[PDB]
Formats: C-alpha cells, sequence, structure tokens
C-alpha cells in the first residue's frame, strides 16, 4: 500500500458514480420506479402527481 | 352471497376484456386504485379474483 | 357548451380523466380552465316508454 493516495482518488470517484446509478432504483414514494409503467397503467391527471 | 360469507372465484387462463362491463348495472361507482380503467384493457395480469 | 349525459359519468367530464366519457366521446384539453355544471333532469326530457 505504497500508492494509497492515487488509488484512493480513483475509488472515491468510481464509488460516487456507482451510488448515483444505484439510486435510480429507489422509488421515493411513487407507485413504481420505472417511468414506463407509470405512463402505461395510469391516466394523465393522476400520472402528473 | 351475504357479506359475512362473501364468495370468491378465480378467473384466469382466458382473454379478458374490460370493455363489456359497462353494460350490466347502471354502476353508481366504478373506480380503481392503482390502475386507470381506460387503460385497463392493455396490461396482462398475474391472477385476477372476483 | 351544452349537451345531455348520464348520471354515473359526472366524474368522467374532466381533462383526460378516464371512464368512457372523456376519451373518444367529446374531450377537453389537458390544460382546461373554467367550470362544469350538470343537473339530473328527468322531469322534462324523459317520457313514458
Amino acid at each position: 500500500s505504497a500508492l494509497g493516495k492515487l488509488q484512493d482518488v480513483v475509488n472515491h470517484n468510481a464509488q460516487a458514480l456507482n451510488t448515483l446509478v444505484k439510486q435510480l432504483s429507489s422509488k421515493f414514494g411513487a407507485i413504481s420506479s420505472v417511468l414506463n409503467d407509470i405512463l402505461s397503467r395510469l391516466d394523465p391527471p393522476e400520472a402528473e402527481v | 352471497a351475504s357479506v359475512y360469507a362473501w364468495n370468491r372465484k378465480r378467473i384466469s387462463n382466458c382473454v379478458a376484456d374490460y370493455s363489456v362491463l359497462y353494460n350490466f348495472a347502471p354502476f353508481f361507482a366504478f373506480k380503481c386504485y392503482g390502475v386507470s380503467p381506460t387503460k385497463l384493457n392493455d396490461l396482462c395480469f398475474t391472477n385476477v379474483y372476483a | 357548451d351544452s349537451f345531455v349525459i348520464r348520471g354515473n359519468e359526472v366524474s368522467q367530464i374532466a381533462p383526460g380523466q378516464t371512464g368512457n366519457i372523456a376519451d373518444y366521446n367529446y374531450k377537453l384539453p389537458d390544460d382546461f380552465t373554467g367550470c362544469v355544471i350538470a343537473w339530473n333532469s328527468n322531469k322534462l326530457d324523459s317520457k313514458v316508454g
């Protein structure tokens, strides 16, 4: 572990992007996370909220 | 049947169309939670009960 | 605007709201503004038979 600093820079950035991609799966309270179902199984007035 | 002994029937393995229901019964209330009926004619389901 | 409709469909007269009265019969925009008025009239438009 002589090169700890450079390796650490790379991992911090990679981990940040990784968590950003994983956070797409969270629902935040909506009935489903993927946009396609929401636009598929619901009328526009309720789909807005 | 009466409320305290409601009856359940499984309907599956068939082509369901929810456009014929408007016929029977003046339908004082016909509302859905989680889907909207005009779009209900499209999706495929797991197991629908009545 | 004036016309005559059923007594279980009042909810259906809304911008892009589903039932069977606001998709293909006559439809208002999704950005509608105004008011709607309906009154069940069975004493002047319904005859015997």
